[PDB]
């Protein structure tokens, strides 16, 4: 009864397991990243990453390793799944078509078994006779591999050790022997089992248990020519063959635990090793003691390779790169420079691949340029964490990309006689200009006998009369079209170099000084038609024409515009665009259907205006800021008339369908310059010359989510938006280290220790307190600040430093009472390690005004304050139990109103209009209703059901969306239509679904156009989630009729579509959890109906045999087979 | 007493008509045994008949003896059941354990004299661990902490603890919630705040005296702190571990009138004023108590502090001594040392 549709709009991007292995080729050195549900197939190049497939599979990537039997020059790929889905997976390609067949899939899941608290494990034999899995508490699954063995049949081998921390495959073995290290009460013990598959049970190992630390944690199967284990804690590294017994204590590896390894020999004679931090170690065997043929070691020294990011699975690909994967950071391309030593860290960053990380808490936020919401999240946490800018900007498709040393400008040029195309690209250096001659993909350059081989020309175009002026520094050199000589060179009138040079179809444009003038163009002659003295210096001037009715003249100095006739100097009309900087460059075209003009300066706003055809100044007068950098204007014909391109640190393009402009986003990091260009291979395309390169191409769909991440180098909490000021205020948290000195040292230079303003709050308005555990040295302190980051540079202007032991939790923008000022109000709470529940709390309202973060009020709880949320100009908290509302006195105090007693702790805090939800991390949904009458609070509903809640969300007054255990999602549902109270007094669980994330943060708003349509859109809201992943989805509500036809839909898709490892749909979005199991319901699937689009045309016409088509009312029960694409493509633009 | 092996589970979620005795109407935990002694004759053959055939009962937790209607119940297996033969009179004592709670659907009463009730058992669910959802996977290997070192010289053990939530919750950074609240909601750590709040309460061996296992250390805890029938019914409501745990720790942080054991009824001092300036608890300043003796000062290990012996107004039993000061300038001047097992806490109402 919910008709909701959950669609994701951004692909989880948080590495969990990678591993290299010949996959698609016997020859190619294939890297698998397993990123959640989504596997990515790179073949590793000799310059980095050559993507090659995207597959996605209906599981979570549990486990992921590559075995190749004999018999096979590809290798296989056993995936299992967290729903316990087991599959071989095998690539096959075929010239262009690439399918990832599955040779073999089965259920691995046990009847009944508590999960072990360690995990899934999954290890292969090296000689891939059999696989091991771990799944339950003293079971070892193992499934025999055979040719014959289709279903994957599986036998449980007992297991006498209860808690078993890791398995491995011995190398080197007859039979198939395992180690492991197990807990057992008289400490930790390694023992070593050997397999029998006949038997069906395990025998004498090759060698005795022997004793390990107590904290060693995880094994390395050294390979054969050594053979024996590797054992890794925190303190000490043992190896053990048996009779061979090494083991060592470096001081190195102290600090922190190493986590994940990998083998970079194919005899193991280095490793590589990464801890929590992220500092990459590198073990070292070494093979000197080859007495009699059998190598052994001799020592087991471990060097330091250099930090690097915080790593989670290394994988070493060949030629010394190092692929380091990341779960909270950034996933990264690093090179063991072995012999380097800059600062003693060999490791050199060569790539990063983007990840939005565990999104903790976003914001939708609104920018101007009307809808297109911005979407800002506090992602990465310890010394990555940072703040992610979301958009949906148009992606660039460049068809070639050519390297340029930053060019001051590029033209076209025709090589030829005119055929409206160009095939010349003319650049400009900082002093000299290079032109290329390329008609197809040709890089040759050559210089022209009319242009000078140096002389920083300007403006080189197509002139009329069949010839083309060139302007340069010097003089103007103009060369014929079909003779291709220069024929005449009107220089300056004093000789002077011209700063701006204006090119137009008959005109030519010289500024020397503040005098300038204009010459028309005669067939291979220059006539000179004007020349004038400006009043200041000419910031710069521009001619539209065969005549320009008008022309424009700029002010570098006083950044004032004037209006004079091109070839005369009577001045029409003047502006001012604001004055603060002299304007880069101006324009005028067609763009929005008429003749609107626009001037970019170097601030980052561009003023426009509009201009009639004959005679007609308006003044339009509106600033946007587009960027952060000086700009460059320009206009491109592959457009829908003529549109205009703004290069900027950020490029935008002005679209306007009639009257209304918008500056969408362009899908690059930094555009410097862009010039069309009718290329014989690309005709109609674009040129764009960037800070670092160049590029050719086009553009596209705005199915694009372009990502501007803002680094704080501490772990960011909560986040809002405070559109009155135009900051946003930011909490985080940086870990520093107690000093037996007395006080605190930080580790690492944060957001936070380098801010414009920063202040430390001692308001101390409670004294006394205890510790008498005292703060040990060597102890990490977490200590809170108040970030003010600023919206269009992101740079932290203010930085507020809370008490010793203030846990910050809350942040809310809000204006209280009939104050006219918007309020900063975080609520923060004492948190002593001695007491288990905090007992004080505190409500803090800050004032970000004229650049200090001044408090106003500073309220002490008996508690602790969880969520805060705001009453039309009421100020409610959630102090531990309680849920209280407060008024905002003209005093400028708070004061309490109404208390509401709750036995849970009131967690989550979710309001709209008078309706109020709470819950907790048990998942027990409780709703109020405030009344104004009795000023009083009532309890309307109730919903208790033990289970871990992530997050909740108000969908509308009747439906309440939450997240829960298992990465599962509900939604609730008053029914106010029921008869007795009992009835309405209790929330139905109406949907369920398996989305396969945690979902971490719950927000209204959409990315995409605020458009109404008139007749409105098919689906009602929008409610955006971040994950810890970092996908982000998109659940909306749908009507009735729609629900039953896209379920009918996704039933017939489900039979015709296969999917990788043949996991049935219904069984993966099935509601799934430890205690129960039960099939989805009121929930659609987005990616499933979206994949509509891009199947086969017979597949299509299976899939549509039947239906409605528009509606029941008109039949067509054959539906033409594309009335359900279009239903398809209007559901896939919501995003 | 009839011996018993056999064990009965009644299946989870489904529905079953069994009989109540109507001589016990009190709430029966689950794990807690109730003893008792049947002298009808229908109520001799309706245990005979139970124990040949399921050696069950059930007994509805009423929420008022008078109305007779109970919500909710609980089952309970007959680990022992003799018969007795004396003074003419056949009697019948069955010593049952609590197995598991069922909500009574419907209740109905037997020709014979005993009311037969069709009731639903009640699923006590467990919960997985809070970070099993956002584990990282290749932090599982150090999820298996380094055993359970527990001393009296460590006493508060504070940095053993520290450190479990730090490597138990390293992985609550990446939700939007604090350890220290996740902490909250761990059922070791739960158990652990329990343990040590009851040995201020007692000088119990709390290393074997109290279970590993959450679920049946929560029953016995429930039973044996002293509360009145309404708690005892409101802790029987919750169907999980944690949220009983949770319930726990509330109807056990508020009670803070000390009042005495023997008494029950008298309040001989408040949590609130604890000198605990420098076993037996320290109360600053104390009420309704009567001194008596002499200030003997021998052997006493406080010094400056002179005792004497105390009595609340009635029940005339030790319960401590209010030290006093043997010298002018001391503080406290009296402190009353009263023993722990000597007061039992209840509600300040
Ligand atoms: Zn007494």
């Amino acid at each position: 009864m919910s008709y909701n549709y959950v669609v994701t709009a951004q692909k989880p991007t948080a590495v969990n397991g990678c591993v290299t292995g010949h996959f698609t080729s016997a020859e190619d050195l294939n890297l698998l990243i397993a990123k959640n549900t989504r596997l990515e197939i790179y073949v590793v190049t000799a310059e980095g990453l050559r993507p090659v497939k995207e597959v996605g599979m209906y599981g979570k990537i549990a486990v992921m390793e590559l075995f190749r039997p004999k018999g096979e020059s590809k290798d296989l790929l056993f995936i299992l799944t967290a729903k316990y889905n087991a599959c071989i997976l095998e690539y096959k390609q075929s010239g262009e078509s690439i399918d990832i067949i599955t040779r073999a899939h089965g259920n691995v899941q046990d009847r009944i078994g508590r999960p072990s608290e360690t995990g899934i494990i999954g290890i292969i034999d090296p000689e891939c006779r059999m696989i091991g899995l771990r799944l339950y508490d003293g079971l070892f699954k193992v499934i025999p591999l055979d040719r014959d063995n289709k279903e994957l049949k599986a036998f449980n081998i007992r297991l006498e050790e209860l808690h078993v921390i890791d398995v491995k495959f011995l190398y080197g073995c007859q039979a198939p022997t395992i180690c492991f290290v197990y807990q057992d009460p008289q400490g930790r013990h390694v023992k070593t089992y050997e397999v029998s598959l006949r038997e069906k049970e395990f025998n004498k190992g090759p060698w005795k248990q022997e004793n390990v630390e107590a904290e060693a944690s995880m094994v390395i199967a050294v390979p054969e020519p050594f053979g024996g284990a590797i054992i890794i804690g925190q303190e000490s590294i043992t190896y053990h063959n048996g009779d061979k017994y090494l083991a060592i204590a470096p001081p190195i590896i102290k600090q922190s635990t190493i986590v994940c390894h990998n083998r970079v020999d194919p005899n193991g004679s280095r490793y590589l090793l990464g801890d929590m931090e992220g500092r990459l170690f590198m073990l070292l065997l070494e093979k000197e003691e080859q007495m009699d043929g059998t190598v052994t070691l001799k020592d087991l020294r471990v060097e330091l390779l250099g930090e690097t990011s915080i790593a989670e699975c290394l994988t070493y690909l060949d030629n010394g790169v190092v692929f380091v994967g990341s779960r909270l950071g950034d996933s990264q391309l690093v090179k063991l420079n072995v012999d380097s030593n800059e600062q003693g860290s060999y490791v050199v960053a060569m790539e990063t691949f983007t990840n939005l990380g565990p999104i903790v808490d976003m914001c939708v936020v609104d920018l101007e340029r009307q809808g297109q919401g911005q979407l800002v999240t506090c992602s990465g946490a310890f010394k990555e964490g940072s703040l992610r800018i979301i958009r949906n900007g148009i992606g660039i498709h460049e068809h070639a990309s050519i390297d340029l040393p930053g060019i001051k400008g590029l033209w076209p040029l025709r090589s030829d006689p005119n055929r409206e195309t160009d095939d010349t690209l003319v650049l400009s250096f900082v002093g000299q200009t290079r032109v290329l001659m390329l008609n197809g993909e040709e890089v040759e350059e050559t210089e022209l006998m009319g242009f000078v081989d140096d002389q920083q020309t300007f403006f080189c175009g197509n002139v009329a009369h069949q010839q083309l002026i060139q302007i340069t520094s010097a003089s103007v050199r103009l060369v014929s079209q079909e003779p291709k000589a220069l024929v005449s060179e009107w220089k300056e009138p004093q000789a002077k170099n011209i700063s701006v040079a204006s090119c137009n179809s008959s005109q030519v444009v010289v500024a020397v000084g503040r005098a300038l003038y204009y010459l028309q163009i005669h067939p291979q002659e220059l006539r000179q038609i004007s020349h004038t003295e400006m009043e200041h210096e000419v910031a710069c001037l521009d001619i539209t024409p065969g005549l320009s009715p008008l022309c424009a003249i700029g002010l570098w100095t006083d950044i004032s515009a004037r209006i004079l006739k091109l070839p005369s100097f009577e001045l029409l009309h003047k502006e001012m665009l604001g004055g603060e900087i002299i304007p880069r460059s101006i324009l005028m075209t067609t763009f929005e259907s008429s003749h609107y003009l626009l001037c970019a300066l170097g601030d980052g706003a561009l003023f426009y205006f509009g201009l009639n055809i004959e005679t007609g100044l308006l003044s339009d007068r509106k600033k946007v800021t587009l960027g952060t950098q000086p700009t460059v204007l320009r206009t491109f014909r592959s457009l829908s008339t003529t549109n205009v391109f703004a290069c900027s640190d950020r490029p935008t393009v002005i679209y306007s369908s009639n009257h209304k402009l918008v500056f969408s986003n362009v899908n690059l990091k930094e555009v410097n310059y862009m010039c069309p260009l009718n290329s014989d291979g690309y005709p109609d395309s674009l040129a764009l010359a960037n800070n670092s390169t160049l590029t050719i191409g086009t553009i596209d769909e705005i199915q694009k989510l372009h990502i501007r991440t803002v680094p704080l180098y501490e772990s960011p909490r909560k986040i809002c938006y405070q559109e009155v000021s135009q900051c946003f205020g930011v909490l985080s948290s940086r870990i520093e280290v107690q000093d037996t000195s007395g006080g605190t040292t930080a580790l690492r230079p944060s957001a936070s220790t380098q801010a414009l303003s920063s202040s430390v709050s001692s308001s101390k308005l409670f004294s006394s307190s205890t510790a008498p555990h005292e703060t040990s040295f060597g102890e990490e302190v977490e200590v809170h600040n108040l970030l003010i980051i600023d919206q269009h540079t992101f740079e932290v202007l203010h930085a507020h430093q809370f008490l010793q032991n203030e846990y910050a939790l809350s942040l809310v923008s809000c204006k209280l009472g009939k104050d006219p000022n918007t309020y900063f109000i975080v609520g923060t709470a004492m948190v002593y390690p001695e007491e288990a529940e905090p007992k004080q709390g505190r409500i803090v309202v800050f004032q970000y005004s004229d650049g200090k973060l001044q408090t106003v009020a500073e309220k002490e709880v008996k508690g602790a304050v969880y969520s805060m949320v705001e009453f039309n100009g009421k100020l409610l908290a959630s102090i531990n139990s309680t849920v209280r509302l407060y008024e905002w006195t003209t005093e400028k105090e708070l004061r309490t109103e109404c208390n509401h007693y709750n036995n849970i702790m009131a967690l989550y805090l979710k309001t709209k209009g008078d309706f109020i939800l709470v819950g907790d991390l048990m998942r027990s949904v409780l709703l109020l209703a405030y009344k104004p009458m009795e000023g009083n609070f009532e309890e309307i509903a109730r919903d208790f059901n033990p289970n871990w809640m992530s997050a909740v969300e108000i969908l509308d007054d009747d439906n309440f969306l939450g997240a829960e255990n298992a990465f599962n999602l509900f939604v609730c549902q008053k029914d106010s239509a029921a008869t007795t109270d009992e009835e309405r007094q209790h929330l139905q669980e109406v949907g369920l679904f398996h989305l396969g994330e945690f979902v971490n943060v719950f927000c209204h708003g959409s990315l995409v156009m605020q458009n109404l349509g008139e007749t409105s859109t098919p689906t009602q809201g929008s409610v955006l989630f971040g994950t810890v992943n970092g996908m982000i989805g998109l659940v909306t509500s749908l009507s009735e009729s729609w629900y039953n036809l896209l379920l009918d839909m996704q039933n017939r898709l489900n039979k015709v579509i296969k999917s990788v490892g043949k996991i049935e749909h219904s069984f993966w979005r099935s509601f799934h959890t430890e205690r129960k199991t039960e099939p989805a319901t009121g929930f659609i699937d987005g990616d499933l109906i979206e994949s509509f689009l891009d199947i086969s045309r017979p597949k299509m016409q299976e899939v549509v045999a039947n239906l409605q088509y528009d509606d029941g009312s008109g039949m067509k029960r054959e539906a033409t087979a594309d009335d359900l694409i279009k239903v398809v493509e209007e559901l896939t633009r919501i995003h | 007493m009839e011996e018993f092996h056999g064990r009965t589970l009644h299946d989870d979620d489904s529905c079953q008509v069994i009989p109540v005795l109507p001589q016990v109407m009190m709430i029966l935990i689950p794990g807690q045994t109730l003893p008792l002694q049947l002298f009808h004759p229908q109520e001799v053959s309706m245990v005979r008949n139970l124990i040949q055939k399921d050696r069950t009962f059930a007994v509805l937790a009423y929420s008022n003896v008078q109305e007779r209607e109970a919500q909710f119940g609980t089952t309970a297996e007959i680990y022992a059941y003799r018969e007795e033969q004396d003074f003419g009179i056949e009697i019948v004592k069955v010593k049952a354990i609590g197995r598991q709670r069922f909500k009574v659907l419907e209740l109905r009463t037997q020709s014979d004299g005993i009311q037969q009730a069709k009731v639903q058992i009640l699923p006590e669910c467990v919960l997985p661990s809070t970070m099993s959802a956002v584990q990282l996977e290749s932090l599982n290997k150090c999820q298996i902490f380094p055993s359970k070192p527990v001393s009296r010289e460590d006493q508060c053990s504070y940095k053993w603890w520290q450190k479990y939530q730090k490597r138990k919750f390293h992985c609550a950074n990446l939700t939007s919630w604090p350890r220290w609240l996740y902490s909250l909601y761990d059922a070791e750590t739960l158990m652990d705040r329990i343990k040590k709040q009851l040995r201020e309460w007692d000088e119990n061996l709390k290393d074997d005296s109290l279970p590993s296992n959450p679920i049946d250390f929560s029953y016995r805890v429930a039973a044996c702190l002293p509360i009145d029938d309404v708690l005892r019914i409101q802790l029987l409501k919750i169907g999980s571990a944690i949220q009983r745990l949770r319930c726990e720790l509330d109807i056990m942080n508020k009670c803070t009138s000390l009042c005495c054991k023997q008494c029950q009824e008298t309040e001989i001092t408040t949590k609130n004023e604890i000198f605990s300036l420098s076993e037996t608890l320290t109360v600053y300043k104390a009420c309704n108590l009567n001194l008596i003796g002499r200030p003997s000062t021998e052997h006493s290990w406080f010094p400056g502090y002179a005792w004497t012996v105390a009595q609340c107004k009635i029940c005339a039993s030790h319960i401590g001594w209010k030290f006093t000061a043997t010298k002018k300038d001391m503080s406290p001047q009296k402190f009353w040392g009263l023993t722990r097992s000597a007061l039992l806490p209840t509600i300040p109402d």
